């Protein structure tokens, strides 16, 4: 049950429970609920120092850290046991040199559908991606989908959600370009063909769950997040280049968390702009960000003064 | 041929340990926010590097008390000489106009 103002300090009644949480995507997650004020009780798998910076977010006494190996069964099913809402976003990009990367993304969020679905929680919520298609791409972009449907047996109402690509403040997607100072800016490939996809900014994602997570009568009823005004082009590799103007790793350096000569080069031009018959954001309101007015502040390089802004992009066409 | 070899060994270990702390171990792709800050512990100098007066007159007068030590400087190989009267007499003349130099710009110099 809810009390007073909702500024910090309150109840609000909630008691979430967020896995991963340390990522771009999961960490920006926790702030807006350690505002309202909840006992978002957040599990890390191995890191104490890193997980350091999420500590002034929840009052005092809103969050609690557990450690958790995830295929172990009962590791996670000590923390689900007082809940109210579950979300989960765990998960990586390339497969590791210990892990298997096939059932990590199938029995795995199904050891988080285990007695967590029985022992009484509710609005339990997985993540997709607009690309994630069981057509023959990619070894990550597929087994994401096996994820979408080997995972949607159990729990046969969740609100699934399938956000956008996202473009950020600390993120990978837009900041594996520019970071191409290099001997040479090569496109993918040397095409500007379906350049470019929705880049929704972070804020309305963290915001269309926050909308959600008492939304009432979202369950089942999965959403597509709508992006930007409005597809995009090629300029847009252009576009930043043009305002730029040209965690628990180790200790020394990790030698291996690469750029994946891999179908990393091909895991983001796949598009497959997918049904917009989904709801998808708008009706999970309010929220509608372009990327010409928050483009300016990410991107970051040595002039670190002198923009003088004017770069921009008609809509593109197929708008 | 060694002496060259003496500090082509002395350089290369120099340049080694250089690029084995800001190569190497170093590569901030993490969060590492390189925003606004670094600013040498301040914040924005709108400002340029104005003249100081009193700091450029260090460096000219200098430069004129320099060249004459290098006349004074073959003064050990002028002892084995033949005519000796004409060595000192000579050696003590640059020593006294280095000294006037100082008297007329000692009646000026200001805050230095
Ligand atoms: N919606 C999108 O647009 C989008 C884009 C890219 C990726 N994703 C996927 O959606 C989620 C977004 O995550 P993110 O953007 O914050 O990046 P992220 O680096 O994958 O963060 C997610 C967390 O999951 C942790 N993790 C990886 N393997 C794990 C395992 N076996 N057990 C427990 N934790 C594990 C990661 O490291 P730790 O174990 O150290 O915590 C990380 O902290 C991820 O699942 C990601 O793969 C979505």
């Amino acid at each position: 049950i809810p009390h007073g103002k909702g500024g910090r300090s309150s109840v609000s009644g909630i008691v979430a429970t967020v896995f991963g949480a340390t990522g771009f995507l999961g960490r920006y997650v926790v702030n807006h609920l350690g505002r309202m004020g909840s006992q978002v009780i957040v599990p890390h798998r191995c890191e104490p120092y890193d997980t350091m910076h999420l500590r002034p977010m929840g009052d005092l006494g809103q969050i609690i850290f557990m450690d958790w190996n995830g295929r172990d069964k009962d590791s996670i099913r000590r923390a689900v046991e007082h809940s109210s809402v579950v979300i989960n976003l765990v998960g990586r990009e390339w497969e590791t040199q210990n892990f298997d990367f096939e059932d990590v993304f199938v029995k795995i969020p199904q050891a988080i559908a285990q007695v967590s679905k029985e022992a009484g929680v509710e609005k339990f919520i997985h993540i997709s991606h607009l690309n994630a298609d069981i057509k023959s791409s990619s070894k990550y972009l597929r087994s994401k989908a096996v994820g979408e449907k080997e995972v949607r047996e159990t729990f046969p109402e969740a609100t699934i959600i399938k956000p956008a690509e996202i473009f950020g403040r600390e993120d990978r997607f837009l900041n594996y370009f520019a970071n191409i100072r290099w001997f040479g800016g090569v496109p993918l490939i040397s095409l500007g063909k379906k350049t470019v996809k929705q880049p929704v900014y972070i804020v309305d994602v963290t915001k269309g769950i926050i909308n959600a997570i008492k939304d009432p009568d979202a369950r089942g009823k999965t959403f597509a997040f709508v992006g930007p005004s409005r597809y995009l082009l090629f300029d847009l590799v252009q576009y930043v280049f043009a305002v730029a103007h040209r965690i628990g790793r180790l200790f020394e350096i990790s030698p291996f968390e690469p750029w994946t000569t891999r179908d990393k080069v091909e895991r983001i031009h796949t598009t497959d702009k997918i049904l917009p018959h989904l709801p998808g954001l708008e009706d999970l309101g309010v929220e509608a960000t372009p990327l010409e007015l928050k483009a300016i502040e990410v991107l970051r390089r040595h002039r670190t003064y002198r923009w003088l802004s004017s770069e921009i992009e008609d809509v593109q066409p197929a708008k | 041929m060694n002496l060259m070899l003496a500090l082509l060994t002395n350089f290369t270990l120099a340049t080694l340990l250089v690029i084995i702390a800001f190569w190497l171990p170093q590569l901030n792709v993490y969060s590492e926010k390189t925003s606004p800050y670094e600013c040498g512990f301040d914040p924005m100098g709108s400002a340029r590097l104005p003249f100081s007066m009193k700091f450029f007159l260090v460096a000219i007068t200098f430069l004129l008390f320099d060249l004459e030590i290098a006349l004074l400087l073959p003064l050990p190989w002028a002892s084995q000489t033949a005519n000796l009267n004409t060595m000192l007499t000579m050696a003590l003349f640059l020593i006294i106009l280095l000294a006037v130099s100082l008297a007329y710009e000692w009646t000026q110099k200001g805050l230095e």
